RNA sequence: UCUAAGGGUCGGGUACGAUCAACUUAGAACUGGUACGGACAAGGGGAAUCUGACUGUCUAAUUAAAACAUAGCAUUGCGAUGGUCAGAAAGUGAUGUUGACGCAAU
RNA sequence: GCUUGUGACGGCCCGUGAAAAUCCACAGGAAGGAAUAGUUUUCAUGCCAGGUCGUACUGAUAACCGCAGCAGGUCUCCAAG
RNA sequence: GAUGGGGAAGCUCCGUUUCAAAGGCCUGAUUUUAUGCAGGCCACCAUCGAAAGGGAAUCCGGUUAAGAUUCCGGAACCUGGAUAUGGAUUCUUCACGGUAACGUAACUGAAUGUGGAGACGUCGGCGCGAGCCCUGGGAGGAGUUAUCUUUUCUUCUUAAC
């Protein structure tokens, strides 16, 4: 039920005691008017609500994905 | 463009009930629908709403009055008779 | 085309059984029942809807922070501010005039 | 195709006509159209200054 | 023979009052300490329509001398009384429209509404849309006061009996032709099931002492006796004269 | 007189501090780019000292007599000039334009005013000014 | 098959331009086995007499009427320890959350 | 445009057009509260639990009432060119 | 429609707060021990009566021979109960800011009092929403093609929260 943008605030969800599973989605999507680009949403399941964080730029997303907790149980695509 | 000769508001009743009754109603409807002066704030803004209840549009005061008009002949001639008699008992 | 059925057993058009139509992600129309509308709370002094105050059906007010149920100033979400201005000034004056009554008749009791 | 000839003003003679003139288009509707236009031409000439407020205020009540 | 209509009205089946929308019963304050040794103040907070009633009520709230709380009374609003108006009630209270004073404490000629038959009965005389009573007399020994009621009838009651200064609101209501069956219909719809009225003379004899015959006629004198018995009293009960009241009226 | 002057008491009549009594400490009788209207800087009382009684002893009287103050820029059109009047010298310089803006300075300003109002109250000076106006 | 009238939207120093989107209304040609609200849809009119004013009501299943009601008019009873009415009775009941601009009865 | 919702207005009344459970607010200020550490869950996040009965279908020129798979009767919502 | 009552030979009739000694709550008092007494309120005076009135909270997708706002999937919300962590608050103890209408992520509040919501006729035109209707381009699929039609039909959706 929740969108997120502060990329640090997010990083704490992923390390919230109750947060067991995550999931990463990838969408083909068009930019401005001309070309397209690779969108990536970072979904985290809390007990009560599901926060998702859209990192548009592929670049940001790459190292973001390494960041993800090594014990967090991420569903890829 | 004067719309009718004489029935006025009473035009709604068409031919029914007969001229006399209609006249009688016509007087008291002109009474009851018409806008009056507020004694309190002085704008002609008192309309009726249910017989006897007169309320001021702005400023929201509401005076109990006559059934179709605001001040009833008697009430006021009473009001004077109360004026008079009260003044006997400070004098 | 595409009509719609009531979603509950009550089949009549009572206040508590309004319907709204809606396109689902399925691509079809579907009834959806619609709670009666909330009404704005009203000032106990004059009677206008009082501003600042969120407008919910009365039990929805139990799950909403106290800031949706008030404005700040004394007699918060209860009277209408212009209605409170009136109070204060009258309070002050009547309490003042009270003094003007005492000291005047205290003069009467010495001058009679 | 019909609607084309319709909006080409065809098939609209006295004999293709079954509802009263009133019922086809409310006189009142015509008025509200008409009046709201005069009402708001007045407004812009005022807003511009092509017209002054006093002359506007007459034309309003005059409209 | 069949039980007739006026006998049936009694068991109050379809005949009882229509009650539901009513504001509450109009009554004066209870005759407490304040009201009979001094006066007490209220504000008419609202003057208001009562269904099936001619004249507006006045919601008038007071402080409770014995408990920190408000108590709201329901008054029949006299003419000219208004929202916000302060209302004074008691022996030692002053003589203005809206106030409620013991018939003792008001000079002859005073005009009051909603007056108590006995003291403290919280108001019985003169309540209808327009009516009132006028003090004509005053006898200190056995402190009574004499009034003329709206009927014309004069009556003597105790001075402590309370009344309210002025006349009742909504006067003149009965000057306006109902005009149609409907207005009457809607009128009784908020009173009782008394409308419309079949004439005994159009009923069969099971139905009425006026029923039957090959033309419609009362067929015997329609002035029935006081001592008549139930099922007999229809027409002019106890009548002592009858016919067009030629001549002036008024009670000399 | 230009009566909204140096120590005139008044009852705030709008805003969060409505109904509270103040002391005008400095009038900008007209003007201020910032505040384009006739307005006054006032010290006021926000949380009045609650009544005290003979049953009240020791450190309870201590508590009951604590004042929470405040300071406002406020439109003349929001005061009820009072017939009463209370001295302002101990916090002339505390309450100023400069005092407002920068919270850190407001906070200190109140500290003083609070001491002033709380000394004042004991030795029952100006008693009206500590009697909450009921409404 | 044409013609004319009726609108929206914008920039103008402190007269107009530019396009966008609507079936109404009137007139003018042409045209046909003089037809055209082409099916469908859709008032017969007039002059009087009797009678009830009107709208409303009834005999389910032989009477819808001129009968009942009605507003209007008039008479009667009644100030509560009361009028009219209910009940075997009663610390019972309708009117009555009532009060003569009222309730009850013709 | 059509249906429906809704608003700000306006007409009408000798008609002025329910009640209660329930929820919230305010006036009050009883009380209870820290600096070596208190107060606060009407802010956020987090844990658990939510019983019983109904739930099929017909709703009518055949699932109901009219002796019947009776041309009768039987309350409603949705509504294309 | 029970109840103290009042009638009635009696089956029962009356009355519904009525001529009644009509009850239960908050916490302290307990640290023999679990609940006696300590304040103070509160005097409301049964109960039945609505599957159309009032009313805490759920939606979409998928699924069955036959159930589905009930299953399954995902995403929510309400009520009760527990509660800790983070934030807020306080040395001026119970927040700040705005002239003001008022703002806010919070921002102690018993008795008692009061205000609001629940909660309200009908008809008329006007204004806005939604679903439907009508329609342009385009990207697909279907139909007609002796001849004619850049055509006819059709998909292009978005829930509670
Ligand atoms: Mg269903
Ligand atoms: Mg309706
Ligand atoms: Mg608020
Ligand atoms: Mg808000
Ligand atoms: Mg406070
Ligand atoms: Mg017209
Ligand atoms: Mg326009
Ligand atoms: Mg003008
Ligand atoms: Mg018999
Ligand atoms: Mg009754
Ligand atoms: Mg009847
Ligand atoms: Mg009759
Ligand atoms: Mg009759
Ligand atoms: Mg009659
Ligand atoms: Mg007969
Ligand atoms: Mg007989
Ligand atoms: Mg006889
Ligand atoms: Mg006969
Ligand atoms: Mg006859
Ligand atoms: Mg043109
Ligand atoms: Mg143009
Ligand atoms: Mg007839
Ligand atoms: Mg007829
Ligand atoms: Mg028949
Ligand atoms: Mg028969
Ligand atoms: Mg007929
Ligand atoms: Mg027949
Ligand atoms: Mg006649
Ligand atoms: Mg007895
Ligand atoms: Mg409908
Ligand atoms: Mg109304
Ligand atoms: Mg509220
Ligand atoms: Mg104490
Ligand atoms: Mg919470
Ligand atoms: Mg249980
Ligand atoms: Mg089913
Ligand atoms: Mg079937
Ligand atoms: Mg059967
Ligand atoms: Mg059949
Ligand atoms: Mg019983
Ligand atoms: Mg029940
Ligand atoms: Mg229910
Ligand atoms: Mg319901
Ligand atoms: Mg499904
Ligand atoms: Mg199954
Ligand atoms: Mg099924
Ligand atoms: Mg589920
Ligand atoms: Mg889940
Ligand atoms: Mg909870
Ligand atoms: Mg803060
Ligand atoms: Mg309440
Ligand atoms: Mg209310
Ligand atoms: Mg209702
Ligand atoms: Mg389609
Ligand atoms: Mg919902
Ligand atoms: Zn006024």
């Amino acid at each position: 039920a929740r969108e997120i943008t502060d990329i640090k605030q997010f990083l704490e969800l992923t390390r919230r005691a109750d947060v067991k599973t995550a999931t990463v989605k990838i969408n083909k999507k068009l930019n401005k008017a001309g070309k397209p680009f690779r969108q990536t949403k970072f979904k985290v399941r809390g007990s009560s609500s599901l926060y998702t964080l859209v990192i548009n730029d592929a670049g940001k997303a790459k190292k973001l994905i390494q960041s993800l907790p090594p014990t967090l149980k991420v569903n890829r695509l | 463009a004067k719309r009718t000769k004489k029935v006025g508001i009473t035009g709604k009743y068409g031919v029914r009930y007969g001229s006399s009754l209609r006249r009688q109603v016509k007087k008291l409807e002109i009474q009851q629908h018409a806008r009056y002066d507020c004694s309190f704030c002085g704008k002609k803004t008192v309309k009726r709403g249910a017989a006897g209840i007169w309320t001021c549009s702005c400023c929201k005061k509401t005076v109990a009055g006559g059934a179709y008009t605001v001040s009833t002949a008697a009430a006021a001639t009473v009001r004077s008779t109360i004026r008079r008699l009260r003044e006997m008992v400070e004098a | 085309a595409q009509r719609v059925t009531f979603r509950r057993r009550n089949p009549y058009n009572t206040r508590s059984n309004k319907i709204k139509v809606v396109k689902t992600p399925g691509g079809i129309l579907r009834a959806q029942h619609v709670k009666k509308l909330a009404t704005r709370p009203k000032c106990g002094d004059c009677g206008s809807a009082l501003q600042g105050i969120s407008t919910l059906r009365p039990r929805q007010y139990a799950t909403v922070s106290k800031t949706h149920k008030t404005v700040s100033r004394a007699y918060g979400g209860s009277r209408c501010a212009n209605c409170v201005k009136e109070r204060i000034i009258r309070a002050f004056l009547i309490e003042e005039q009270k003094i003007v009554k005492k000291v005047v008749k205290e003069q009467t009791e010495a001058a009679k | 195709a019909h609607a084309q000839s319709k909006r080409e003003g065809r098939h609209s003679g006295y004999g293709k006509r079954k509802g009263t003139r009133e019922a086809r288009l409310p006189s009142q509707v015509v008025w509200i159209r008409r009046l709201r236009v005069l009402r708001r031409l007045l407004a812009k000439y005022r807003d511009a200054g092509k017209i002054d407020k006093h002359l506007y205020h007459v034309l309003y009540k005059e409209s | 023979g069949r039980v007739i209509r006026n006998q049936r009205k009694g068991a109050g089946s379809i005949f009882t009052s229509h009650t539901r929308l009513r504001q509450g019963a109009a009554k004066l304050r209870t005759l407490d300490y304040a009201e009979r040794h001094g006066y007490i103040r209220g504000i008419v907070k609202q003057i208001v329509h009562d269904s099936g009633r001619g004249a507006p009520l006045a919601k008038v709230v007071f402080r409770d001398p014995y408990k920190y709380r408000l108590r709201e009374e329901i008054f029949i609003a006299n003419e000219g009384v208004h929202t916000g108006q302060f209302i004074y009630a008691g022996k030692k209270a002053s003589l203005n429209v809206g106030n409620v004073l013991p018939l003792g404490s008001v000079p002859e000629g005073t005009i009051v509404s909603n007056v108590e038959e006995k003291p403290g009965d919280r108001g019985a005389l003169a309540r209808a849309s327009g009516n009132y009573v006028i003090i004509i007399g005053h006898n200190p020994d056995e402190n009574k006061t004499r009034v003329r009621l709206p009927s014309g009838a004069k009556k003597v009651i105790s001075s402590d009996a309370r009344g309210v200064i002025g006349v009742i609101a909504g006067g003149g209501r009965v000057d306006k032709p109902l005009l149609k069956a409907g207005r009457a219909f809607h009128k009784y719809r908020l009173k009782r099931n008394s409308w419309p009225k079949t004439r005994g003379v159009a009923m069969n004899p099971v139905d009425h002492p006026h029923g039957g015959g090959n033309h419609q006629h009362i067929g015997k004198a329609s002035t029935i006796s006081r001592g008549a018995v139930s099922g007999q009293k229809a027409g002019l009960i106890a009548a002592r004269r009858t016919g067009l009241l030629r001549g002036s009226q008024k009670t000399q | 007189a230009k009566f909204l002057k140096a120590g005139k008491v008044a009852v705030v009549v709008r805003g969060r501090y409505a109904g509270k009594k103040v002391v005008i400490v400095k009038p900008h009788d007209e003007g201020s780019k910032s505040h384009p209207f006739g307005h006054a800087l006032v010290a006021g009382i926000e949380r009045y000292p609650l009544k005290v009684t003979k049953k009240h002893g020791a450190k309870k009287v201590a508590k009951r007599t604590k004042i929470k103050p405040f300071i406002k820029v406020v439109n003349y059109n929001h005061l009820l000039p009072t017939r009463y009047t209370l001295d302002v010298e101990a916090f002339k310089s505390v309450v100023s334009t400069e005092t407002f803006e920068q919270p850190s300075q407001r906070e200190e300003a109140k500290k003083v005013v609070k001491k002033a109002f709380e000394e004042r109250h004991q030795a029952g000076k100006n008693q009206w000014f500590f009697s909450k106006l009921r409404f």
